[PDB]
């Protein structure tokens, strides 16, 4: 029975709410995470040939083969102009002359333990909330289970067959605040990674 | 009230990053200031205690408080070695201040001087530079807020952000201000008794706010500024007009917050805009802008080149984010896919801070450590994860 919204549709919304958010401003690269590796085509060693100083040479020639009282300060908040807080050809535009066979995935979505609504995406390894093309099976978990994290996702293999078991995550919830200006904390150092 | 839609939008993003650290990142350290910093630079030194799984470095921190007393900081990250993991969420000592003198305003920048790291210059909100000499004063503070600036330097009728020490000419310090003057200070000889010091030469140059100043890093008499004027300018001190530089660049589409000169270059800089945009010079010819670094959604206040690296920059402005670029990528072939997350040239994306980033400091140290501070009270110490500039 179609109660299963009351469960999913919210998260399905947050995220694609964030869908057009991020595609805006980036929290990373997708390219530059160790899972999504293989989105990065390009490599790292034209950098021990490359001489900064040859740049404009080349830019030459490109050039050439052409014929409480809060007032918020612009770089900080003090606790018109300056605006006042109460409650209680030119070188200046852009320049950018050195730039110039389908397998079926099933998704079964889980409500109440129990209760599966079945959709495939065999429109390969795609994000069903963000759109992605996480091209690889491996990459396509990790961005699932990482960057939808509203959700618990299990992998299910089959011949017939592969399926991601979706459910409801029930343990959900250095953070952003309601802050005029400078704000006292309580000192707190935490190790989010350290790799050897 | 977007802002506050905008809030929980931010707090979402930012457990999406926390959730891929380990997956951009070979080290993540956050940190909750007591108090928030304007300011942000690693010192040169490193302890490296015999037989330790980690290293002592050291960072030149600020206050900014809201009806408080503020402090020039020095606190201490312990950092850890190659073969060594260590893992925590503080209970143990990894970052600490260990020196908090008296200041008298919030700390804009400070600055220590290369040929004495003891001695730190600072921006306050007064009109007055400060120079103290950590040395010359208690690693614990005199309650009395008694601040004592060893040095006091008048010059500018306004506060300022830039600040600069000559490397190749010890005590001469340049200061940028809103009162469209840069100030040249000469501490070395006539250091003396007398504790306050008047300007050697002041530059009136621009036409609005001075945003940043920087000293060359060969030329000792070569500086560059860059103001509101939408321009960047530079100077020869050994000139006698004091209003007119050597060039006067159109640099920018908006407001020019920061300068930075390349450490391996004698003719790179580059320049960070509120137009959000990097721009790329070259000192052999200024009337050809190299590059425009496009990928900011917002103002630019920082723009730092990496000690380590020729080709490699990092920018961090009022979008929450520093993007760290490689020029060695600049125009290179992207599949659709690799076109999709940004430029070529674009290498990295810093998602791990909440609120505008204030200042940061790559670590002289530890090749691509980074130190960036936010005005959510937030320090961060991190380092991408080695395959992503890196080839086996
Ligand atoms: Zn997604």
């Amino acid at each position: 029975h179609e109660l299963f919204l009351q469960a999913f549709e919210k998260p399905t919304q947050i995220y694609r709410f964030l869908r057009t958010r991020n595609l805006i401003a980036p929290i990373f690269l997708h390219r530059t995470l160790t899972y999504m590796s293989h989105r990065n085509s390009r490599t790292n060693i034209k950098r021990k040939t490359f001489k900064v100083d040859d740049m404009l040479s080349k830019v030459e020639k490109m050039k050439g083969e052409q014929e409480v009282k809060v007032c918020h300060k612009k770089r900080k908040d003090v606790s018109s102009h300056m605006v006042k807080s109460y409650s209680l050809k030119s070188t200046a535009p852009i320049a950018k002359p050195l730039a110039t066979q389908k397998l079926r995935i099933f998704y079964q979505f889980l409500y109440n333990n129990n209760t599966r609504q079945q959709t495939e995406a065999r429109d390969d390894l795609h994000c069903p909330w963000c759109t992605l093309n996480c091209r690889k099976l491996y990459s396509l978990l990790k961005h699932l289970k990482l960057c939808h994290s509203r959700f618990i996702f299990n992998y299910v293999y089959h011949p017939k067959g592969a399926r991601i078991d979706v459910s409801i995550n029930e343990c959900y919830d250095g953070f952003a605040f309601s802050r005029n200006g400078p704000v006292k904390r309580t000192p707190i150092t935490h190790i989010l990674v350290c790799r050897p | 009230f977007d802002d506050a839609v905008e809030e929980r939008v931010i707090n979402e993003e930012y457990k999406i990053w926390k959730k891929n650290t380990p997956f951009l990142y070979d080290l993540v350290m956050t940190h909750a200031l007591e108090w928030p910093s304007l300011t942000a630079q690693w010192l040169p030194d490193v302890t490296r205690p015999e037989g330790k799984d980690f290293s002592i470095h050291r960072l030149v921190l600020g206050t900014h408080t809201s009806d408080e007393q503020n402090h020039l900081v020095i606190a201490s990250v312990q950092l850890p070695n190659d073969d060594a993991q260590f893992d925590a969420s503080h209970v143990s000592g990894k970052i600490e201040i260990e020196i908090k003198i008296n200041h008298e305003g919030e700390v804009n920048r400070a600055r220590y001087m290369p040929q004495n790291p003891c001695i730190i210059a600072t921006k306050t909100p007064s009109s007055d530079v400060l120079v103290f000499d950590y040395t010359k004063h208690p690693s614990k503070p005199d309650p009395s807020g008694e601040c004592n600036p060893d040095l006091r330097l008048r010059g500018h009728q306004k506060e300022g952000y830039g600040l600069s020490w000559n490397p190749n000419l010890s005590g001469h310090l340049l200061s940028a201000s809103d009162d469209h003057t840069i100030c040249l200070w000469d501490i070395s000889a006539v250091p003396k008794e007398g504790k306050v010091v008047d300007a050697k030469t002041i530059f009136t140059g621009h036409t609005a706010v001075v945003e940043d100043v920087s000293w060359h890093l060969l030329h000792e008499s070569l500086f560059g500024s860059v103001a509101d004027d939408q321009k960047l300018m530079i100077w020869d001190t050994r000139s006698n007009n004091t209003s007119k530089p050597s060039h006067s660049v159109d640099a920018h589409t908006a407001e020019v917050n920061c300068l930075s000169f390349n450490p391996y270059s004698e003719f790179i800089l580059a320049t960070g805009s509120a137009d959000k945009t990097v721009a790329l010079w070259d000192l052999r010819n200024l009337k050809l802008k190299l590059h425009s670094f496009e990928s900011h959604k917002d103002e630019i206040f920082q723009v730092q080149w990496s000690p380590h690296n020729e080709t490699i920059l990092a920018s961090s402005g009022t979008d929450r984010r520093l993007n760290v670029w490689d020029l060695s990528k600049i125009g290179e072939e992207q599949s659709p896919e690799d076109a999709e997350d940004g430029p070529p040239e674009l290498l990295f994306i810093h998602g791990g801070h909440t609120a505008k980033i204030s200042d940061f400091s790559w670590n002289p140290n530890e090749p691509w450590v980074i130190c960036s501070v936010s005005e959510d009270n937030i320090m961060q110490v991190w380092q991408m994860a080695e395959n992503i500039y890196n080839d086996e």
